């Protein structure tokens, strides 16, 4: 599944890491230009970290860069 | 439109000491601090010495500009700009910046100045070595400016995944309670934010 | 007229060092130390480190402007203004300044500077860890400037403020003016004495 | 009785408390710009501190701003 | 064309704040720590003072001028030149600037700023008095600008491990590896990009 | 003419670094030290740390103006006039200047600055816990002016110590300021240069 | 003409940072630093504190001027002409400069700039209790400028002087060239170096 | 006797304090604008500090303003 | 064997210091302006330091200036 | 002897202190503005510090200002 990487803007090739994946959390630098997001792909869903949010899907390219 | 053109712009048009006032509007200035270090501590004299981002934020909507085919965000120096007059109340040092002197400027009016300073602090240090540990109060909000021509307002976040993993000291708690309060004169109220730092000791 | 252009008004036409005369008038400055936090004392070396606010206040009537459908205060800096030439005689260390530096300045001509300070002192520190504390003088008037140019003048519950937790605690505060004639001109450089009178806390 | 609440400009709805008050005192910030003022409206005239300066009433608005 | 002329152009027409851009392109700011004496430690409280020479260089193409039959290199000041906005990010007090604040101007454009620094830091001091040394984590990159903006890469050459570095100090260097990070913060096209400098360092026994 | 327009005059045509020469006439410099408060004193380090007013004044004639039915005296600051360029030889540390930078400039062009300072010298400590007490040399002078460009003239018998903090942790003795003319190698004549002797001991 | 309108001259048309070039030829610079005063010593850290003059002197032939029926020698300031851009390549601490910056200009075009300074210095410390006493390295020269644009020499008994009241007393100084040629450029960044032999005193 | 007081310039009624006295010393702020005088009358002529300069007198206005 | 001889630009005489040598090495002031470089003459090709970098050679003038 | 008195520019009258003396003596002010010169008359020609440099001599002013 093609899924969109972090920190590069673009889409690239993981035949089945079977998740794209949108790691997002508050941290200091945050209140002005925003939570922090690494996005990827990987094999499945990871561990979720205490106020961590997370968002997992299945679409080639279904992850994205929101604002 | 290119950013040289941009900051031509700010810096030959814009006003470092005219309050950017929109008739009756106060100014909206988003304050906080973001603590960073907590350096030296001396209980018997009420006295700490801290590093902390004074996360400072406005509306200034003189400057804006037409970004459509042209760069959202510059980065402006603090010298050619508006800036809150803003003052730590109980502030025993003057401010000691680290950073450059330049905030971030939005094309939509959004100034974002957030320098790193180190200030030393008459505050309540009576509990360090303790489970609960010291909570110590810092004032701060503008000296000149009061309510109607400047608000301050405090704001998520986890205010200690950041703070310096390797200080002698570990953050447990900060809380931002704004507090207004009137006075005999003058239409309203000298605005001014409280930030309570709760801290203590590292094992 | 709107904000910006009254301070267009005073920082092109008002002038730094140009003393505002009134013939023969000098200029009526109101001053006071309110004293926020005693840090550093040494009995022996009869040296105070301390904090305060410099709550000074004049009147420069060129400044002055028609306020009726304007705003009546605005906050000018101290770099665009005249200021008194003011001094602590008995000044161990410089003005260490805090606040920005800044004055509000309303329509009538008032002055209003009050910067935060810090600022070491030659001073009386005998006797703190006593029931009657030590009586600490501060002295401090213009350096330049006499008596027919500038007069000054000390105008609370004067430690309802001075902080909560300083290792020491306020008694009392008294100003009390002094005028001094020197042989030469016409009067005298008038002097503002600080008394403050401080102890050792619990 | 309707009251005058601070830090508000305004009048706001006290079913029965039955004052109006107006405390006034002097702190470090006063020589330039006055005696601290909280106006509000209570159950009955506070307690007063040494040197605190009062003002109760019972008229409709009795305790607005002054200018002295 | 001489020195004179060639300053006066520089002076004249470049502009302090006005950063480099060629359009979508940024800046390429290559950064370097070379650590020159480590001065006051303190295990306790994580404390270091430390001197350096920010090894600080960059691509200002408006600047450039015909070298053919005229100098090649020039010195000129900071206060008349762009500066990168570089930050220590876990900086405790100020830079404190030693040599003159002058940097050197090449005709093709290239940029040479290299300052001495005194600056002390918070970092990992734990472990000073043993044979693997402590290990201090110095994170530094522009405050303002991102990625896109400026991009700071460190060179390493294998660089001698410590053939300058002080004779004389308390202590000697092992091992200094500049390593960047690129981090994507949740708004902007990409992330604002900063290196991290490992000073492996310990005493003199 | 109002004060206004005589601060006008000044700043506006007189000249930061322009020495008012009197064809080879030098300026008249007058100079003291007046010792206000001594600080720090390390008999081991010949290091002291002191505090007092550089008493000088001078006689720059261009500036002057008519004050018939005008302002005998106004208050200048240090920026927009000339000034000695004096110095202390044996000092260690650069001058803290504690009240504003201005002079008081009179019509016939006297010209007093007088500004409180704070420096630490290297002189004589030896001999401080004495009757006798230390007696503590500081040299100083133009650093680049000599003589017949800039004149240096101790002008004083005072009781120097009828102010001298009476809250010191010292007390002052006796002070002479005795000038030292002294010739170099080259130039028509000679580095001029005040010499002050501060006699002080320890009180009990 | 008088002095006035030769520091009329000097300040309108000299320029503070163009180096007084003569085609290929380089700026003769003539160092010194004359020690005054040794205070901090620690045999522990290799750090000194030193107080000296940095005699520095050179010919900037442009400001030159007929000084027949007029003033042979001027005294101007520094931030009016154009000066090395030296620097102690082992320095801890900025300069602390104690004298007015001012030089001295002749008509000729000689340039007479020696301040008085403070600066702290790491160094071999190693030996100040002994009889030979410690020999302290003190590299200077120009930081940006090299050879053929700055040449640095250096050209007394230097205990005449030196401070006859310091904890320390002065042996012998020596101060000796050091060209280094590096793989790039025509020639070679010069630079002096200065080697102060020291001792504790009696006492 | 009428004397002169300080720090006023004026003249003023002493209904015989017998003496204008003229205090004159030499203080640190005195080489430049000169010894310190405290004028005004009194009941007899005062004691003398050491150092300290005195000039008695019995004249209506006897003990004026110098000019150095 | 005439070799080139630094810090001068030109060649002298050496008669038989049998090699022209090339030292090369990379120091603090060197990922700029470069690693430094003595040239000069000797008569054998010297010790090598660790990291230090050579080049001996024997042609009249056989040893000139890079840029590396 | 009539000879040069110091730090006066000028000669003057020595009745028979026998001798003109320049004194000349390199100390720190001296790399740029020269030796130290104190010129004078006495009555025989001065000891001599080691390093300190003389000239006595017996002509009606015949110790003058050298220039460098």
């Amino acid at each position: 599944i093609r899924c969109f990487i972090t920190p590069d803007i673009t889409s690239k090739d993981c035949p089945n890491g079977h998740v794209c994946y949108t790691k997002t959390w508050c941290d200091a630098f945050c209140s002005i230009r925003g939570k922090r997001v690494d996005l990827g792909c990987a094999a499945t869903c990871p561990t979720v970290k205490t106020g961590v949010d997370i968002q997992c899907c299945s679409t080639d390219n279904c992850n994205p860069f929101p604002t | 439109l290119d950013r040289a053109d941009i900051l031509y712009n700010i810096r030959q048009t814009s006003r470092p000491d005219v309050i950017p006032t929109q008739r009756d509007r106060p100014v909206a200035v988003s304050v906080s601090l973001k603590f960073i270090n907590i350096l030296e501590v001396n209980e018997i004299t009420n006295e700490v010495d801290v590093v902390f981002w004074q996360q400072t934020t406005w509306s200034d909507r003189t400057l804006a500009w037409n970004s459509s085919h042209s760069p959202d965000q510059v980065s402006v120096p603090i010298s050619s700009l508006w800036v809150p007059d803003l003052a730590a109340y109980n502030a025993i040092s003057k401010p000691e910046v680290l950073t450059p002197q330049l905030a971030r400027v939005v094309s939509d009016g959004e100034v974002l100045y957030m320098p790193s300073i180190r200030q030393r602090f008459s505050c309540d240090v009576s509990g360090v070595d303790t489970e609960s540990g010291a909570t110590c109060r810092i004032k701060i909000g503008s000296w000149t400016h009061h309510s109607r021509e400047i608000s301050v307002d405090p704001t998520n976040s986890d205010d200690s995944e950041y703070f310096s993993q390797y200080s002698r000291f570990e953050i447990l708690d900060v809380t931002q309670k704004k507090n207004s309060v009137t006075y005999s004169c003058c239409p309203e109220a000298y605005e001014d934010v409280e930030v309570s730092l709760n801290f203590r000791k590292k094992g």
